[PDB]
Order: structure tokens, then C-alpha cells, then sequence
């Protein structure tokens, strides 16, 4: 998940 | 009809199997990669590779990315997701399994224009 951008959590 | 620059960056295989590990590892997310369309008028979004839960909604989504990105509240801003708007109730969960390529990944463009590539 590292290069992922976590969105609407 | 859709030309997402991402695919151009990364070799099929290594998407694939980054698409495959990340919903295995968090199954409740979608993985999602957010461009501008071609002739866009608006900036590009700080970023691209984003991680999304299932049940979010498309408006939901929506709201976020347009939030984010560096337009004044006037600007117009749209999806496509295979050349066609998506439906602002249908699920991130749904959209991604209706529409992701074999890489895992679903595509989302966005643009100033009502139609993808104006």
C-alpha cells in the first residue's frame, strides 16, 4: 500500500 | 476509446500483479488510478494511485477528488469510466468490478468536458 493514496475512508 | 498514460509507465505484469496482491491484502478497497483526459483544462491531481473502500459511492468519490484538486469552486468537473459517466449512486466496489482491466485496476478520467476528450 505503500505507493497507494488512501481516499475516502 | 479511453488512453490512460499509466499503462504506458508500468509493464502489464507488474500492474497485474500489484492489482491482484493489493485486493488480496485489503479486500474491503479497490484500487483505482485517477488521470486527466486528453484535452483536459485542469490540473493534474497530486496524485494518481489511490486505494478506496468498496462501499464508497461515486458521488462520495467524487466529492473527494474534487475537493482535492486545484480548481475554483466554479469549475466544472466530470468521470468517465469507459468513455461513459459513471452513476453517482452505484458502489466504488461496483464500478470496480463491473470495469477494471485485467490488470485489477479500475481507470477513472476526469475533465472539465461533459465528454471524455473534449
Amino acid at each position: 500500500a505503500n505507493s497507494f493514496t488512501l481516499i475516502g475512508e | 476509446s479511453m488512453k490512460f498514460q499509466y499503462k504506458e509507465d508500468h509493464p502489464f505484469e507488474y500492474r497485474k500483479k500489484e492489482g491482484e496482491k493489493i485486493r488480496k491484502k485489503y479486500p474491503d478497497r479497490v484500487p483505482v488510478i485517477v488521470e486527466k483526459a486528453p484535452k483536459a483544462r485542469v490540473p493534474d491531481l497530486d496524485k494518481r494511485k489511490y486505494l478506496v473502500p468498496s462501499d464508497l459511492t461515486v458521488g462520495q468519490f467524487y466529492f473527494l477528488i474534487r475537493k482535492r484538486i486545484h480548481l475554483r469552486p466554479e469549475d466544472a468537473l466530470f468521470f468517465f469510466v469507459n468513455n461513459t459517466i459513471p452513476p453517482t449512486s452505484a458502489t466504488m466496489g461496483q464500478l470496480y468490478e463491473d470495469n477494471h482491466e485485467e490488470d485489477y485496476f479500475l481507470y477513472v478520467a476526469y475533465s472539465d468536458e461533459s465528454v471524455y476528450g473534449k
